[PDB]
RNA sequence: UUGACCUCAAAUCAGGUAGGACUACGCGCUGAACAAUAAGCGCAGGAAAAGAAAAUAACCAUGAUUCCCUCAGUAACGGUGAAGCGGGAAAAGCUCAAAUUUGAAAUCUGGCAACAUUUCUUUUGUUGUCCGAGUUGUAAUUUCAA
RNA sequence: AUUGGAUAUGCCAUAUAAAGCGCUUUCGAAGAGUCGAGUUGUUUGCAGCUCUAAAUGGGUGGUCAUCUAA
C-alpha cells in the first residue's frame, strides 16, 4: 500500500483485514475482475484496491472520472461516501456522490469541474451517463456493484442493462458484491402510534426508561446526528453512531456503549448492519426498515415496532413471515406534550434548524426510497404529521 | 526594475493582522470553554458564538491571535 | 437529379478551400527552390575583400 | 381517413360566471422557499452592528454630542 | 461623393503619436494587450493560426489565474469563446504561462488598519 | 415579491380584471388633461423595470394620443416637450380604447442632487442626452428606426474612395 | 519570449472536448415558484373573452371548432394547442373540485 | 370631533431648469422634381451615432461596436447590389428589473449650525441637527460570463 | 505661477468589517399590446388597423448548431 494510503488507514484504525478482505484485498491489486458477509468490512475491500488503483494514474479532476461505485439505495451510498471522505482525506483525488433525490442542479456542476471518484445510486447515474454534459465518463478504470441481488430486487432491472452498456468495458475491472448473468456481461412488540406523536412518545418512552439500556434504530444517518442534537440539547445525554462523521469515532462510541450497562444510543439499520448486538435490555427501531426480511433475520431484551396507522401492512407481512407479534397500548395523556416548547426552539435556534431540515429531507428520500410499495406508501403518509414529528409545525420545502 | 519590485513585496511582508480588544476576548471566551481543537462544536454553540462565527473564520482569528 | 442550387453553393467552398493552403505552399515551394537553385561562392572574390 | 368531410361552420361555402377557484381550493401545506434560511436571520443585525462602530468613531472623536452630554445640554 | 487620401501620412503619424503618449502613461506594460491564438472559423482558413479576443475562462483557470485579476494585469477575457479541442485549451494555455514568465508584477501599498 | 404577481396579471390584458379596469381607468384619465402628472405608476412594476425608482427626480406623465410615425414613440415626444428640463427615461403602455392609446412617460430631473449625485444615473446629466426622445435614441426610437444585431436589421455605397496611389 | 506565431498552421491533432452547460441556455425552464405565480394569477385575473368561449366549446364538445377558434384568434396551431391544454386544464380542475 | 391620509388650489414661497444662435461633421421626422435626393421640420457633441450578441457559421469553429482594405461589381435581384471569411487601426467592459436587510430604510434631497475647500472671497464638499422623500420599496446584494 | 498621474514619507483608519479562488448531501428569480398571425401603407425593416401568446421556452440558422429580445 502506498504511504498516504496506509497513514489514513491508521486514522479509522483499520489495521487487520477482514476475512473476506484477505482474499480479496491481495488480489484486487492486480487490477483483475473480482467478484462478502453482512456488515464484513466489505467497505474497504472494494475502496482500498481503487484509491490505490487512482495514485497509481496520478488521478486529476481534469482526468475525468476513473471509478464508479454502484449502491443499491441512498443511504448505503452515504456509508460509503462517508468512508471515502476519511480515507481520502490524505490524497489529492476528488471525492464525489450522486443520487437520486438531490440536486441534480448541484450533482451537475460538480461533475462538470471534474469527479474521478464517484458512488452513485443506480437511477442518478443513468440520468447523468445520458442526459448529463460535460461530464467525462469515458476514462472509467474501475466499476463496482455491491449487492447485487438487493439492486435487482429494488427493481433495477432495465437500470443496470442500461447503465451497464454505457460503461466501456475495455481496460477496466469489474467488483461484483439473476446475478450470475449481470456478472455473464461482467417475536416482535409494536405500537400503534401517529406521526405527529411518534417522536413525542419515543421522547417519553427515553423519559421513563432513563436507567435502562435501550438502542433506538431510525432510517437515516442525518436522523441520528438530529435527534442526538435535539435530545442532548434537552438534557437527555445519549450516545450516538454519528459524531462528526469519523469511523474512529463510531467504534469508540460503539464500545462504549458495550461496556456501560446503562445508556442510550443512536444508529441507523446500516450503522448496526453486522455488528455485534451486545447485551441491551431495550431495542427499538424508530422508522419501518428499509429491508424488512433483514430485520427479522437480525432479530432472530425485548423488541418493540414505531409504526403508523396507516402502514399496518407490515403486520400483515409479519404474518406471511411466520413471525410472533404482539402489541403494546399506551395512554396519549401521560405522553408529554413538549411539542409547544419544541419547535419554539427550532425556529429561535439556527443550527437545530438546520439539522432538523436535512434530517426531514432525509428522512422523505429515504421513505422515498423503500421497495416494500405495498407496506410502506409515501403518498398514503400524511407530510404534515411527519414535519410535528420533527419539531416542525410546518412541512419545510423539499424537493419531492 | 525588479530588483525594485522584491525591495518593495519586502517592505509589505506583514500580511498577518493583529486582534482588536473585543474578538480577543471574544476567542479567549471561546476557548477556554470550548478547548482548543473542536472548532465546528465551538461554532455549533451560540450562547457565546454571539456573531454566529463559522468554523473556518474561528479557526482564522485563532491563528490571527498568535501573533 | 443533381444536388440543390444551394448546395452548389458550397461548389464554390469546396473549390475556394484549397486556394489558401495551395498558395501557402507556392510561397514556400518557390523559397525551398531558392535555397537550392543558388550561385556557388566564387573563391576568387575574396581576394580583396 | 378523413373522410374528406367538411365542418358547417367553414368560411367557404352567462357573461358574468361566478368566481372559479380552481387553484386555490385547496392549501399549501409548504412553503416555496426552497433556498436554505441565511445566517442573518438569527445573528444580531450587521446594519446596526456597522452603524455602532461609526458612531463609536463619532464619539470617540468628538464628532457628535455624546448622551450624558447632550443630557447636561 | 469622393473621398480623397491626402491626409494618409498625416493620419499615420498621428497614430504613432497616440502610441507614444499611450507608451508614457503606461511606461512598465506594454502599449498593447496580450493575446490568445485561435483558428479561423471557416473550411478555407481552418488549418491558420491568428489572435483571438481574449483567453476564456477555461484557459484562465487551467492556466491558473483567477478570471478577476486577469483584467488586471492586461490578459484579457472573452466569455464568449470556449474549448472544444483539447489543442486549442493547449496552445492558449502555454501562450498564458509564457506571459506569466516574463510578467513582473509591481507591488502595491496596502491599507493596514491597526486593530483587525 | 410583489412584482413577480404584478408581471404575470399584466400578461392578461382582455381578461375581466384588466378589461374592467381598462374601461374604469380610460373613463377617468379621459377626464383629465391630455398630459398630466402621476403621482405613483399606473403599473408600478413595469415602470420599475424600465428604470424608474421611487424617490426624487424621477417624474411620470401620463398621455392619451389618438390611433389611426410610431404612437408611443409619439408620446415620448409630446411629453418631453411637455416638460423641457427633464431628460425622458422611457415610456410604457398603460391602457388604450377604441380611440386612443394611454402612455406613461419617465423623466429625470438633471438638476436634482439626488439625481446628479447617483452614480447609476448621472449619465443623463451628460448633454449628449439632451432630448433623447428627440434623436431616436430611446428604446422606441432605436426600434422605430431599426438598430439591433441581426440580419433583419447610405453613403457607403456612393462613395468614391480614391486613394492617393490609385 | 510572449511572441504570436501567426500563419502555416499549429497542429492537426484533435480532441473534442465534452462541453459544459452555459447558463444562458438554461433560459425557458420552468421554475417551481413561477409556476405557483402564473397559476394562481390565472385563477384571479380570470378568463379572456375569447377564451371563455372555447371553455364552453369544449364544454359543449364541439372541440373542432375550439380548435379553429383559438388558431383564428392566436395565430398558428401550437400557440392554439397550449392553449386548448391550458383551457382544458382550467375545465377539469374546476369540476373536479365543484 | 380633534386630527390623520388622499386629492385640490394659490403665493412677489425659496432652489432650479427649458427657449434663441451656430449647423462642416452627427442623430431623427418628412419630401417632390431632376431619389431616403434637394428642400422642410426637429435635437445634439467635441465628435455624434453604434456597442458588450434573441451575432455568425457548419469550421481544428470564430466572438462588443466603429472605421479602413479585401471579399466584389461577387452573390442576389433584374442594370441595381451586399454580408459573413480574411487582413489591418483600436480595444474595456458594465449597471438595473425579476430574491425577505426583515435580527431592526441599513438609502436620500432640502433648511439651519460650524468645519472646511478653491482656476475662485466667484468653486466643490463634510460633519452635526432638524424636516422631508421612501415600505405602492430608497441602500447593500446578484445580471446568466452567472 | 496653474494643474495632472505616480513615487517617497508624516498623520488618520469606524477592520466586530469587505473581497478572490476552492468545496458544495441546499438553491438559482431572467424585461407582454411585446413576440407571433392575418391585413394595409411606407420605404427588407419600419408604421396603422384587426386579433394577440410561451416556459427548455423563444429568435435565427443548418431531428441539430448557435443565441438569449421586448
Amino acid at each position: 500500500l502506498s504511504e498516504n494510503i496506509q497513514k489514513a488507514i491508521k486514522e479509522m484504525g483499520f489495521e487487520t483485514m477482514t476475512e473476506i478482505q484477505k482474499r480479496s484485498i491481495p488480489p484486487l491489486l492486480a487490477g483483475r475482475d473480482v467478484l462478502a458477509k453482512t456488515g464484513s468490512g466489505k467497505t474497504l475491500a472494494f475502496l482500498i484496491p481503487t484509491i490505490e488503483m487512482l495514485y497509481a494514474l496520478k488521478f486529476k479532476p481534469r482526468n475525468g472520472t476513473g471509478v464508479i461505485i454502484i449502491s443499491p439505495t441512498r443511504e448505503l451510498a452515504l456509508q460509503i461516501f462517508g468512508v471515502a471522505k476519511e480515507l481520502l482525506k490524505y490524497h489529492h483525488q476528488t471525492f464525489g456522490i450522486v443520487i437520486g433525490g438531490a440536486n441534480r442542479r448541484a450533482e451537475a456542476d460538480k461533475l462538470v469541474k471534474g469527479v474521478n471518484l464517484l458512488v452513485a445510486t443506480p437511477g442518478r447515474l443513468l440520468d447523468h451517463l445520458q442526459n448529463t454534459k460535460g461530464f467525462v465518463f469515458r476514462n472509467l478504470r474501475s466499476l463496482v456493484i455491491d449487492e447485487a441481488d438487493r439492486i435487482l430486487e429494488i427493481g433495477f432491472e432495465d437500470e443496470m442493462r442500461q447503465i451497464m452498456k454505457i460503461l466501456p468495458s475495455e481496460n477496466r475491472q469489474t467488483l461484483l458484491f439473476k446475478v450470475e448473468d449481470l456478472a455473464r456481461i461482467s417475536e416482535q412488540g409494536y405500537v400503534v402510534v401517529d406521526s405527529d406523536k411518534r417522536f413525542l412518545l419515543l421522547f417519553s418512552f427515553l423519559k421513563r426508561n432513563l436507567k435502562k439500556k435501550v438502542i433506538v434504530f431510525m432510517s437515516s444517518c442525518a436522523s441520528v446526528k438530529y435527534m442526538a442534537e435535539l435530545l442532548n440539547y434537552i438534557d437527555l445525554p445519549v450516545l450516538d453512531l454519528h459524531g462528526k462523521q469519523k469511523q474512529q469515532r463510531r467504534t469508540n462510541t460503539f464500545f462504549e456503549f458495550c461496556n456501560a450497562e446503562k445508556g442510550i444510543l443512536l444508529c441507523t439499520n446500516v450503522a448496526a448492519r453486522g455488528l455485534d448486538i451486545p447485551a441491551v435490555d431495550w431495542i427499538v427501531q424508530y422508522d419501518p426498515p428499509d429491508d424488512p426480511r433483514d430485520y427479522i433475520h437480525r432479530v432472530g431484551g425485548k423488541s418493540l415496532m414505531f409504526l403508523a396507522p396507516s402502514e399496518l401492512g407490515f403486520l400483515r407481512y409479519l404474518k406471511t413471515a411466520k413471525v410472533s407479534l404482539n402489541e403494546f397500548e399506551f395512554p396519549a395523556n401521560k405522553v408529554a406534550n413538549v411539542q409547544s416548547q419544541l419547535e419554539k426552539l427550532v425556529s429561535k435556534n439556527y443550527y437545530l434548524q438546520q439539522s432538523a431540515k436535512d434530517g426531514y429531507r432525509s428522512y422523505l428520500q429515504a421513505y422515498a426510497s423503500y421497495s416494500l410499495k405495498s407496506i410502506f406508501d409515501i403518498n398514503k403518509l400524511d407530510l404534515a404529521k411527519v414535519a410535528k414529528s420533527f419539531g416542525f409545525a410546518h412541512p419545510p420545502n423539499v424537493n419531492i | 526594475l525588479e530588483e525594485e519590485a522584491v525591495k518593495k513585496a519586502a517592505r509589505q511582508s506583514n500580511k498577518m493582522l493583529p486582534l482588536s480588544a473585543f474578538e480577543h476576548a471574544y476567542i479567549q471566551r471561546l476557548i477556554n470553554k470550548y478547548g482548543t481543537e473542536d472548532f465546528e462544536s465551538m461554532a455549533k454553540d451560540v450562547k457565546l458564538n454571539s456573531k454566529l462565527f463559522n468554523g473556518s473564520k474561528l479557526k482564522n482569528l485563532y491563528i490571527r491571535m498568535k501573533a | 437529379t443533381f444536388v440543390s442550387s444551394t448546395m452548389v453553393r458550397a461548389a464554390i467552398r469546396n473549390q475556394a478551400a484549397q486556394r489558401y493552403v495551395n498558395r501557402q505552399e507556392s510561397k514556400l515551394e518557390r523559397q525551398v527552390r531558392a535555397q537550392q537553385n543558388v550561385i556557388p561562392e566564387d573563391p576568387l572574390d575574396n581576394v580583396f575583400a | 381517413e378523413i373522410d374528406a368531410g367538411y365542418s358547417s361552420d367553414s368560411s367557404t361555402e352567462d357573461p358574468y360566471p361566478d368566481y372559479d377557484d380552481f387553484f386555490t381550493n385547496t392549501v399549501r401545506e409548504t412553503p416555496l422557499s426552497s433556498a436554505p434560511e441565511p445566517k442573518r436571520r438569527f445573528a444580531p443585525s450587521k446594519h446596526e452592528q456597522k452603524r455602532i462602530l461609526q458612531l463609536a468613531y463619532a464619539i470617540r472623536k468628538g464628532r457628535i454630542l455624546t448622551s450624558e452630554q447632550r443630557a447636561e445640554r | 461623393y469622393v473621398k480623397t487620401w491626402f491626409n494618409q501620412p498625416g493620419r499615420k503619424l498621428r497614430r504613432r503619436q497616440a502610441r507614444q503618449t499611450k507608451a508614457a502613461k503606461i511606461a512598465p506594460r506594454p502599449v498593447e494587450a496580450i493575446r490568445p491564438a485561435v483558428k479561423p472559423p471557416t473550411i478555407r482558413y481552418n488549418m491558420k493560426v491568428r489572435a483571438g479576443r481574449g483567453f476564456t475562462l477555461e484557459e484562465l483557470k487551467a492556466a491558473g489565474v483567477s478570471r478577476r485579476v486577469a483584467s488586471t494585469i492586461g490578459i484579457p477575457v472573452d466569455h464568449r469563446r470556449r474549448n472544444r479541442s483539447e489543442e486549442s485549451l493547449q496552445r492558449n494555455v502555454e501562450r498564458i504561462k509564457v506571459y506569466l514568465a516574463h510578467l513582473i508584477v509591481f507591488p502595491r501599498k496596502a491599507g493596514q488598519p491597526k486593530k483587525g | 415579491g410583489a412584482y413577480k404577481y404584478l408581471e404575470e396579471l399584466a400578461k392578461k390584458k382582455q381578461s375581466d380584471v384588466n378589461l374592467f379596469l381598462s374601461r374604469v381607468r380610460a373613463w377617468e384619465y379621459r377626464q383629465m388633461n391630455v398630459i398630466h402628472r402621476a403621482s405613483r405608476p399606473s403599473r408600478p412594476d413595469k415602470a420599475r423595470r424600465l428604470g424608474y425608482k421611487a424617490k426624487q427626480g424621477y417624474v411620470i406623465y401620463r398621455i392619451r394620443v389618438r390611433r389611426g410615425r410610431s404612437a408611443r414613440c409619439t408620446a415620448e415626444e409630446r411629453v418631453g416637450r411637455y416638460c423641457s428640463n427633464l431628460r425622458v427615461l422611457n415610456s410604457y403602455w398603460v391602457n388604450q380604447d377604441a380611440t386612443y392609446k394611454f402612455f406613461e412617460v419617465i423623466l429625470v430631473d438633471p438638476s436634482h442632487k439626488a439625481i446628479r449625485r447617483d452614480p447609476r444615473i448621472n449619465w443623463i446629466v451628460n448633454p449628449v442626452h439632451k432630448h433623447r426622445e428627440s434623436r431616436g435614441l430611446t428604446s422606441i426610437g432605436k426600434k422605430s428606426r431599426g438598430i439591433g444585431k441581426g440580419h433583419r436589421f447610405w453613403l457607403r455605397h456612393n462613395t468614391l474612395s480614391l486613394r492617393r496611389y490609385r | 519570449a510572449p511572441g504570436l506565431v501567426v500563419g502555416l498552421n499549429k497542429g492537426k491533432t484533435l480532441t473534442k472536448r465534452q462541453l459544459p452547460e452555459r447558463p444562458s441556455r438554461r433560459k425557458g425552464h420552468l421554475s417551481k415558484r413561477t409556476a405557483f405565480v402564473r397559476s394562481i394569477v390565472r385563477e384571479v385575473a380570470g378568463f379572456a373573452p375569447y377564451e371563455r368561449r372555447v371553455m364552453e366549446l369544449i364544454r359543449n364538445s364541439q372541440d373542432k371548432r375550439a380548435r379553429k377558434l383559438a388558431k383564428k384568434r392566436l395565430g398558428t396551431l401550437k400557440r392554439a394547442k397550449g392553449k386548448i391544454e391550458e383551457l382544458t386544464s382550467v375545465i377539469q380542475s374546476s369540476r373536479l373540485a365543484h
